[PDB]
Formats: C-alpha cells, sequence, structure tokens
C-alpha cells in the first residue's frame, strides 16, 4: 500500500481537514454584508454607531465586527479603492445583502445616487443579492422641507404631479409635506428596484438617521428576511 | 501632461517589425519542434503519467 | 497647445497603424492552413481537490509539477499534493478578500493578494513548524489583481490602480514602478527570460514592459473591452489575451500586431483565465458559462471542451511538464485534467 | 370475504409499473442534491429507498390476493415479506414528518438553522428512526406468521378475529404512534412554515398562494392515503377491546391498496 | 528551538519513573514525536512515536507492555512513563521532533538527553561496516536487509552524525537531500540495498560517530555506526 510517512502525511491532512471543519461552523453561522455608498451620505456616521453600540494608511477595505441576538455579522466597506468599480465588485456575490445609504437631504446628487443604485440593482453578478437602502439625513431633509428656501419640485418635475401612497405611517407626528418629499424619494429608489427585479432578489427601505440606534436591529430583521426566502428556495418549498 | 504621452508614443514607433509571415513560421517551427514533449497535445502512455 | 499635443499623437498612431499594415503580408491562417488538425482532445477529470469553503480565484502550480497553491475568498490558501490530493498546508489570512496567489520558483515562498491591496508573502520553510507572514508590502493604492515572482527576491505586481510595481522583498520598498495604463490592471504574465512581461488591463489594450528599464516597449490593441486573463507563448515571443468580448487573440511582439483571433458565434461571455500547453499547440481559456474549451491556436479551431464545473470557471493553470492542467472555479473545487 | 381479486391487484400492478422508475428517478434526484451539501437529501434519499423497498414486497402480496388469499411461497416468505411491506409503510410516515419539520425549522428560524454539520445530524435522526420502526414491528414478526383456516385462505399476518388483545393493544398502539403522531407534527411544522411566512415583505401574494397550497396538501394527500387503513385497523382494534370483520373485510384491504398508492404521490410532490 | 528533557536518576529494578520533554520555539502541536535511547557504550535504538493529535502510537518490541507515551499540547510537553524497569533500560533517552508532510525534513531536532540507571522477527535489520574508519575524502557504507526504495520512488534511509559530547543532529535525509544547516560537504547515493555517505573535504568538526536509519515500516533500525577518528 503506502509507506509510514505517507501515513504520517495522510494523518497530517485528516488534521487539517477537521480544522477546516471547525472554520467551517463560524464560517457560515457569520453573515456578510457588503457596505455602499457616496462621500456625502453618513455611512461612516453608521459604522461609527454600529461599532460603538456592538462590540494601514491605503488599506482597501475595512471590516467591522457586530453581533445581534448571539447571530454574528461582517460589514465591509471599500476605503481605497478608484471610482471604477466593474471589477472588484464581483467578489461580493455570495453577501446576504447590500446595505446601500443613501443621503436623502441634498437633492443635488441625487440623481447620481439613483443611477449608481440602478447600477447595483441591475449588475450580471449582483443578482440574487438583496438590497438594505438607508435613506440616511432624514432630520436634514426635513429642515430643508420645512425651511421652504429650496424646492425637489426643479430637481425633479414629477413631484408637482405625485400624492403621498395610503400605505405611508407617518408615526411621530409631523408637517405632512415633508412626508410627501420622502415618500417620494422612497418610491423612486423603489420603482428602480422593481423595474426589473424579476423577483430573485427584494428591496428593504428604511427611514434613517445616523443618530438612531436601531440600525442593528433593522439590519438584523431584513437579513433574517433574506435568509428565510432564501431557505424556501432551498428547502424545494417554492 | 500629455507631452509624456506623445513621448512614449513616439518611442513606441520606431521598432524594427519582421514580417508578419516569418513571425508565424517560427511560431509553427517551434509548435511542430516541441510535437513529442506535450502529454496534452499527444497522450502519453497509461503508465507514465502520476494521475492515472 | 493641447490641441497640437493631440494632433501630434493622431498622426503618430496613424504612422503606427501604417508601419504595421506595411508589415502585413500573409495572415496567420494562411501560412497554417497546410498542416494536419490536432483532431478532437478528449481530457479526464483525474482528481477533485475539495476543501475549500468558498469561490476560489486564483490558482498556481509549483515548478516541480506536483505542488498546487488555491485561494478563496473565505481567506485560506491550501497547498496540495497533486498526486494524492493530501493538503501539506493551510494558510489563513488576514483579509479573506483575497484574489490572487502564486508560488516561488524556489518552492520557499507563497505570496497573496486582493482587495487588502497588501501582498503578503509566505515562508513555507521556517524553522518553527508553521507557515509565518514573511512580509506584507503595501504602496498600491488599488486591489493586487496578479502577483509573479521573478526570484525569492522579487515579486512583481499589478493592482486595481493604472500601475505595476516591481518589489524588493528583503526591503520592502518599490524598486520600480510601470505607469501607462488607462483602466484597472487585470493580469499579468512573465517571460521565460523573465526580462519582458506583459500586462492586460481594463483598456483593451496589453503593454509589453522591460523590468530592468522600467519602460514599455509596445502597446497592442486589439480588443473590443476590458483584457481579464493574459499569458506568454513558451517561445516568449509571443502571448494571447482574453477578454470580456468572448475572443481570444493572440499577439506577437516581434511583428507587433494581432495574428489570429479564437471567437465563436455560440460564445458569448468572457474569457476569464488563458493559459497555453508546453508546445504552444492547445490554447486552453476558461469562460464565464462553466466550461473551459480548448483552441489549436495555430488554426483558430475548437478542439475540445472541458466541462465539469457548476460555476464559472476563475483559474486555470498548465503545469511545467506539460502532464496536467487544473482548474479552478467559484463552487470551491479544483480539478486535475489530463 | 373474497371480492378482494380486482382491487388491490390493479392498485399493486399500477405502483410496480410507474413507481418504480418513479422512485427510481426520485432516489436519483435526492442524492444529486445531497452531494451539494443539503440535508433535506437524506431525508428525501432514504424516503425513496423505503419506498422502494415497499415496492419490492409488493409482487407476492400481488399474487397472495389474486390467488384469492393463499400464501403459496411458504412460511417465511410471509415473515419477510410481511416486515418488509408493514415497516416501510410507518418508515415512510415518519421520513415525511422528519421532512416536514425540516422545512418548517429553515423557514421560520433562518438565521440558525442548520448551521453545523447538517448531514450528520440528519443521518442520525434517519438511522434512529430505522431502529425504533424495527424495534416496533419486530414482535410482529416474534409470532407465527400463517394462520389457515377452512374457507381456503391460510392468512399471513391477519387474524379474523385477531388472537387475544395481544396484537389488539399493538394495533392501537402502532395506530396512535406510527400516525396521527408523525401526521400531527407533518400538520402543525407546516402551518407554522405558512404562519412564519406572513409578515415578509419578500414574498408577493401569488408566491404565498404557492405555499400555501403545498402546505395544506401534502398533509391532505398523506393523510388520505394512510387514513382509511389506519381508521379500520383502530376501529377493529378498539372494538375487540364475525359479524364485523365479515362486514368491514372488503373495505380493509380496499383501504391497504390505497395506503400502498402512496409510492406514486411522495416521489412525484417531493421530486417532479 | 529546543528541547529540553529531564526525569533521570537511579532507579531499582522493577521500580517506574516518568520522564517529560519540555519543548519551546516551535510549533509543538503539529510535530511527531520519539523517543530513542542508547545504552551507555552500544548503538541507538527506536523506543516510541507519538503522532500529531495523538492518532497513532507505536512502541517498539522490547518495550511494548512496559512504557506509555503521551503529550500535553497545551502544556508543551512530551511524557513517558516507564513501568517495571529490567537492567537492559539504562541509556540516554532522547527526544526527537519529526514532522511528515511531502518534502519534509523527519528527525530534523534532537533533545539533550536524560541518564536513565537501573542497579543490577521480520524487522529491517541494518548493518553497518566496522566501526573505525583531514582533507581527505571518506566513504562510510552501509547495507539492508530489506530495499529501502518504496513505489512512491523515495529511499528511505536517514544519516544521523553523533559528535562526541553532543546529541545526534541530521546531516542526509532519504538518502539524496542534504539537511537544513549541513554544509554542501556531504552527500548520500545508493541503489536501495548499499548506500554510502561521502564527505568530500573531512574538517576538524566532521569527527564522531555516523548512524543510519531505515523509515520504510516500523520499527525504526539504526545500526550500529561507524566511528571516525
Amino acid at each position: 500500500t503506502l509507506s509510514a510517512e505517507d501515513k504520517a502525511a495522510v494523518e497530517r491532512s485528516k488534521m487539517i481537514e477537521k480544522q477546516l471543519q471547525k472554520d467551517k461552523q463560524v464560517y457560515r453561522a457569520t453573515h456578510r454584508l457588503l457596505l455602499l455608498g457616496a462621500d456625502n451620505s453618513g455611512k461612516s456616521t453608521i459604522v461609527k454607531q454600529m461599532r460603538i453600540y456592538h462590540v494601514v494608511k491605503t488599506s482597501g477595505i475595512f471590516e467591522t465586527k457586530f453581533q445581534v441576538d448571539k447571530v454574528n455579522f461582517h460589514m465591509f466597506d471599500v476605503g481605497a479603492q478608484r471610482d471604477e468599480r466593474r471589477k472588484w465588485i464581483q467578489c461580493f456575490n455570495d453577501v446576504t445583502a447590500i446595505i446601500f445609504v443613501v443621503d436623502s437631504s441634498d437633492y443635488n446628487r441625487l440623481q447620481e445616487a439613483l443611477n449608481d443604485f440602478k447600477s447595483i440593482w441591475n449588475n450580471r453578478w449582483l443578482r440574487t443579492i438583496s438590497v438594505i437602502l438607508f435613506l440616511n439625513k432624514q432630520d436634514l431633509l426635513a429642515e430643508k422641507v420645512l425651511a421652504g428656501k429650496s424646492k425637489i419640485e426643479d430637481y425633479f418635475p414629477e413631484f408637482a404631479r405625485y400624492t403621498t401612497p395610503e400605505d405611508a405611517t407617518p408615526e411621530p407626528g409631523e408637517d405632512p409635506r415633508v412626508t410627501r418629499a420622502k415618500y417620494f424619494i422612497r418610491d423612486e429608489f423603489l420603482r428602480i428596484s422593481t423595474a426589473s427585479g424579476d423577483g430573485r432578489h427584494y428591496c428593504y427601505p428604511h427611514f434613517t438617521c445616523s443618530v438612531d440606534t436601531e440600525n442593528a436591529r433593522r439590519i438584523f430583521n431584513d437579513c433574517r428576511d433574506i435568509i428565510q426566502r432564501m431557505h424556501l428556495r432551498q428547502y424545494e418549498l417554492l | 501632461q500629455a507631452r509624456k504621452l506623445v513621448e512614449q508614443l513616439k518611442m513606441e514607433a520606431n521598432i524594427d517589425r519582421i514580417k508578419v509571415s516569418k513571425a508565424a513560421a517560427d511560431l509553427m517551427a517551434y509548435c511542430e519542434a516541441h510535437a513529442k514533449e506535450d502529454p496534452l497535445l499527444t497522450p502519453v502512455p497509461a503508465s507514465e503519467n502520476p494521475f492515472r | 497647445e493641447l490641441d497640437q499635443l493631440r494632433q501630434e499623437a493622431e498622426q503618430l498612431k496613424n504612422q503606427i497603424r501604417d508601419a504595421r499594415k506595411a508589415c502585413a503580408d500573409a495572415t496567420l491562417s494562411q501560412i497554417t492552413n497546410n498542416i494536419d488538425p490536432v483532431g478532437r482532445i478528449q481530457m479526464r477529470t483525474r482528481r477533485t481537490l475539495r476543501g475549500h469553503l468558498a469561490k476560489i480565484y486564483a490558482m498556481h502550480w509549483g515548478t516541480d509539477s506536483r505542488l498546487l497553491v488555491s485561494a478563496s475568498q473565505d481567506g485560506k490558501l491550501i497547498i496540495w499534493d497533486s498526486y494524492t490530493t493530501n493538503k501539506v498546508h493551510a494558510i489563513p489570512l488576514r483579509s479573506s478578500w483575497v484574489m490572487t496567489c502564486a508560488y516561488a520558483p524556489s518552492g520557499n515562498y507563497v505570496a497573496c493578494g486582493g482587495l487588502d491591496n497588501i501582498c503578503s508573502i509566505y515562508n513555507l520553510k521556517t524553522r518553527e513548524g508553521n507557515v509565518r507572514v514573511s512580509r506584507e508590502l503595501a504602496g498600491h493604492t488599488g486591489y493586487l489583481s496578479c502577483c509573479r515572482f521573478l526570484d525569492d527576491n522579487q515579486i512583481v505586481t499589478s493592482s486595481g490602480d493604472t500601475t505595476c510595481a516591481l518589489w524588493d522583498i528583503e526591503t520592502g520598498q518599490q524598486t520600480t514602478t510601470f505607469t501607462g495604463h488607462t483602466g484597472d490592471v487585470m493580469s499579468l504574465s512573465l517571460a521565460p527570460d523573465t526580462r519582458l512581461f506583459v500586462s492586460g488591463a481594463c483598456d483593451a489594450s496589453a503593454k509589453l514592459w522591460d523590468v530592468r528599464e522600467g519602460m514599455c516597449r509596445q502597446t497592442f490593441t486589439g480588443h473590443e473591452s476590458d483584457i481579464n486573463a493574459i499569458c506568454f507563448f513558451p517561445n516568449g515571443n509571443a502571448f494571447a489575451t482574453g477578454s470580456d468580448d468572448a475572443t481570444c487573440r493572440l499577439f506577437d511582439l516581434r511583428a507587433d500586431q494581432e495574428l489570429m483571433t479564437y471567437s465563436h458565434d455560440n460564445i458569448i461571455c468572457g474569457i476569464t483565465s488563458v493559459s497555453f500547453s508546453k508546445s504552444g499547440r492547445l490554447l486552453l481559456a476558461g469562460y464565464d458559462d462553466f466550461n473551459c474549451n480548448v483552441w489549436d491556436a495555430l488554426k483558430a479551431d475548437r478542439a475540445g471542451v472541458l466541462a465539469g464545473h457548476d460555476n464559472r470557471v476563475s483559474c486555470l493553470g498548465v503545469t511545467d511538464d506539460g502532464m496536467a492542467v487544473a482548474t479552478g472555479s467559484w463552487d470551491s473545487f479544483l480539478k486535475i485534467w489530463n | 370475504s373474497g371480492l378482494d381479486s380486482v382491487l388491490p391487484p390493479s392498485l399493486y400492478a399500477l405502483v410496480f409499473t410507474l413507481g418504480l422508475p418513479a422512485n427510481l428517478l426520485a432516489l436519483w434526484a435526492a442524492w444529486l442534491q445531497v452531494r451539494k451539501g443539503r440535508e433535506l437529501g437524506v431525508y428525501l434519499l432514504n424516503l425513496s429507498l423505503s419506498d422502494l423497498l415497499l415496492i419490492c414486497a409488493l409482487p407476492p402480496w400481488t399474487d397472495y390476493y389474486l390467488r384469492r388469499d393463499v400464501w403459496g411461497y411458504g412460511p417465511g416468505a410471509c415473515r419477510l415479506f410481511g416486515f418488509v411491506f408493514y415497516t416501510n409503510l410507518y418508515v415512510g410516515a415518519a421520513f415525511l414528518s422528519c421532512v416536514s419539520a425540516d422545512r418548517y425549522l429553515a423557514v421560520a428560524h433562518p438565521l440558525r438553522f442548520p448551521g453545523a454539520r447538517p448531514i450528520r445530524s440528519a443521518a442520525a435522526v434517519s438511522a434512529l428512526i430505522w431502529m425504533l420502526e424495527l424495534a416496533a414491528n419486530a414482535p410482529p414478526l416474534l409470532g407465527e406468521a400463517i394462520h389457515r383456516d377452512r374457507y381456503n385462505h391460510t392468512f399471513c399476518y391477519e387474524s379474523y378475529p385477531l388472537s387475544g388483545r395481544g396484537a389488539a393493544l399493538a394495533n392501537v398502539g402502532r395506530v396512535l404512534a406510527g400516525f396521527l403522531l408523525p401526521w400531527g407534527v407533518m400538520m402543525l411544522c407546516y402551518a407554522g412554515l405558512l404562519r412564519a411566512l406572513r409578515g415578509s415583505a419578500s414574498c408577493e401574494q401569488r408566491e404565498r398562494r404557492r405555499v400555501r397550497r403545498l402546505a395544506l396538501g401534502l398533509p391532505c394527500v398523506a393523510l388520505l392515503c394512510y387514513g382509511p387503513y389506519h381508521a379500520l385497523l383502530l376501529l377493529r382494534s378498539l372494538v375487540f377491546l364475525c359479524a364485523l370483520e365479515e362486514r368491514l373485510f372488503p373495505a380493509y384491504h380496499a383501504s391497504l391498496a390505497l395506503a400502498t398508492l402512496n409510492c406514486l404521490a411522495d416521489p412525484a410532490l417531493y421530486c417532479l | 528551538v529546543q528541547l529540553v528533557e529531564s526525569g533521570g536518576g537511579l532507579v531499582q529494578p522493577g521500580g517506574s519513573r516518568k520522564l517529560s520533554c519540555s519543548a519551546s520555539g516551535f510549533a509543538f502541536s503539529s510535530f511527531g514525536m520519539h523517543w530513542v535511547r542508547q545504552a551507555p557504550e552500544k548503538g541507538l535504538e527506536w523506543v516510541a512515536y507519538i503522532s500529531s493529535g495523538s492518532g497513532t502510537i507505536y512502541y517498539a518490541d522490547t518495550v511494548k507492555g512496559r512504557f506509555t507515551i503521551s503529550r500535553d499540547d497545551p502544556k508543551n510537553t512530551l511524557f513517558l512513563q516507564m513501568t517495571s524497569l529490567r537492567s537492559e533500560d539504562t541509556a540516554m533517552y532522547y527526544c526527537v521532533r519529526s514532522i511528515y508532510y511531502y518534502g519534509s525534513s523527519p528527525f530534523d531536532f534532537w533533545g539533550q538527553g536524560t541518564t536513565l540507571t537501573v542497579s543490577a522477527s521480520a524487522d529491517i535489520v541494518m548493518t553497518q561496516a566496522t566501526s573505525s574508519v583531514p582533507g581527505e575524502s571518506v566513504s562510510i557504507s552501509c547495507r539492508s536487509s530489506k530495499s529501502l526504495l518504496h513505489s512512491n520512488g523515495n529511499t528511505y534511509l536517514y544519516w544521523f552524525l553523533q559528535r562526541p559530547g553532543q546529541s545526534p543532529q541530521l546531516l542526509i535525509y532519504r538518502m539524496s537531500n542534504l539537511a537544513s544547516g549541513v554544509p554542501d560537504r556531504f552527500s548520500g547515493s545508493g541503489s536501495g540495498t548499499a548506500f554510502t555517505l561521502t564527505i568530500s573535504r573531512l574538517e576538524a568538526e566532521d569527527v564522531g560517530v555516523y548512524y543510519c536509519m531505515q523509515h520504510l515500516e516500523y520499527p525504526l533500525t539504526f545500526g550500529a555506526g561507524t566511528k571516525l577518528e
């Protein structure tokens, strides 16, 4: 058969396999997320808050630990990469979800944000990868809408003909006009989402402020939803 | 900054180019010379390859 | 003025194209039409190397034609004994997003890198029993897409930013920086004499560099989209590139022109990994449609198909002695073919 | 007695003519997904195995019925074939229950199931179920295989009337713990599955109806197949604790044929 | 790397004693380890071997039931529990480090040794040539009862050098590969049964006893060894 040194080589390989098995559990019980956004979007504030609440000069990727209900989460964002994105975006087709933070209180770069979301959604490798978009900076949006100095009508003509959807739930009690504006932004993103989704991946809207402490819970609920749906397709239920 | 582009493009322009026919002939000659030493092309008998 | 420089560049490009057309007298298809076709080529899966948790982005054979290094997005390099499918080492990485790996010719070092923008070099043969990070090379502003060893003390890296660089391993510093691309550099291939090397970028152009001098000798532009892979002919006088236009193209340095194109009407996915055989008669190219095709490099006829993967082939490597072709894919399996 | 000459052999012949290819293809499909790390595949593999053994058990029973109740092959064959038939019958329901529970866990608790070497735990549960079913169905093998009677029957694993509560309490236990325990788990797990995806923003109205149809149907198909036999068994036993038997005898064997008909439904619903 | 072991002394026959080998400076858990002893004036003789992960334990025939071997990875020590010491166990027990993968170098490091004193079949026999042989060239030779060439292509022969004070240090592994740190003077050759070791330019530090080894199958026999003077 095989000699003594080959016996010991196979035994060392089996030890390596056992260590690989231990890694797998952790690897499959930890959920990975990709954080995307622009320079103005308060994604740095989001990551700082998530890092503080829960758990090297040209480095190209940063990693964040956080844990919700004894479930682990990885949250990566790209630091040093160039503006071109079509090549390194392929490495993230196995992530649980993509977190797309967008600044809803700008009105000027918001079309560029819509185009970026459109490119992410229709990417050939980012199919079957759902998106959790955080329409960030809601308090600035409220301040700027109630100020009245700057109007959304001239950047987007369709806002004049737009009306608040019946499903809107303005909880705290605020001016209805800011509610109409913020739901209009949400519906623009959702339109780009529902144009060509084909049911393989979904989009989860959320209105957030960078100080809010519910962001980890909100990501946890959305990721739970994605995994459930994926499991349904995986256990041959649909 | 385009001055660098022009300079390098000039330095690329003046090189000695052979006829494409001679290049193709050299490629054919190399591929014909090393035909025996190519297990993928002409398979080795199934007692010398280590993956049997 | 800027217009004057633009016109000068246009005139130079026109002069170069005219010279290239002048040197073109007979296409390689015409001169090759009178040779026997290689015929159908059937290759069978000999080994399947299991163990990787996630998708595999790179592999490199050893110069001894037996050892093999593989990199996966889970953050490991596994060194396989290809003959017995044993695992010799399992190297955990700091950054899990690794998308290149190399195996030093001496067999003492393995390098890897990726989105971390760092080319980490590992020492396989230490006085202790474990593999340790010998040195981490920093200085690239983009992802490290490919790295290759010249000797145990020099490594050549291509990066996301439009730059290749030649490093000294003892002293981290960059000896030479290679600039001139207008897009992301994706692949890299050293010449057999290790004096010249070609790099394919996302600008649909491939450049031949001079390692010692540090200046671009020639630029090759025939493709229609970004180039994903590149590899030298064993002669040292040609190279083949695979792009997202679903075609492979073979260039010559001495003619400085495109010789032959390997395209099929059915194929629409792009090439992701390209490698030659020992004689150069076969051009194995991976594809995104889960299958690797085999082209006759002299006749542009599809000779065979290597179909065994449930997801796209990300890497492809032919061993030095020609006995085997290894294929890695996103289903976390390597396959040795013969 | 003796109007079983048409229906049981008809159903057995249809099963042996279509289920055996269907079971083989379902078995191959189940194996093809155990290779891809899945752990529903082992349950489907074992289920299709049980169905195949039941199909191989069928033809001696077809001859037993067509030959007007006599067991021509001899006493040993009675023990072997009856044991195989009556054990695979319950193993199928147990593995259906396991599939239902696995789907319920994977849907209701997505971020915590299975997560830790899924195939081994499922294989261990499969082995444990087979051990329990064999240990439960061994005592009927411990007794006399064949009972000859006057009227050209020579029964095999049947008594009309039964023998003194020894088989009777065994039958009532077999009913309440080989049906209506695993079928109850089936119904509850599938209801939990259809309840846990209420609140999901991903599922549309259309995708939810598909799951509703499946969840309500598979328990219903399993019940419609395994219900007449067990209701009739519970009825005869609870009575025992020959007028009655002479009445419900054809209904009993019709129920048994309908119960073994669930070797075409399971491959269809769980593979195609 | 270093391996310091202790626990030796006078023991009455039939007694018990435990020898421990404290390791520091290398990845202990990944190295299989052996125990090798030598009588006060004789050659080396293999005693026991414990694998990495403690999944494979072998013993020599002469100590098959008397001794037991164990390791403590978190504490980074190696033990050898000895019971019912006979009078043929007086030796200096060495602690040896060995790793096994493709291309590895087994028996690369040896311990200092402990002095232990007790008061008053079908295994490969390795035979050396007469146990007595600057600037010259010497050609120490060896022979084996069974061919050491395997179907793999590796002939398992190991050459060890023991200088007057120290414990043995590896010189050549698998009859062709010079160990790390050995000067290029040494080289090995052979054909399957007969092997030779050549020193191209003998120096002052090359004096000592040269022991050979077979590693084809357990137990690992050594040979008497040749003395250079």
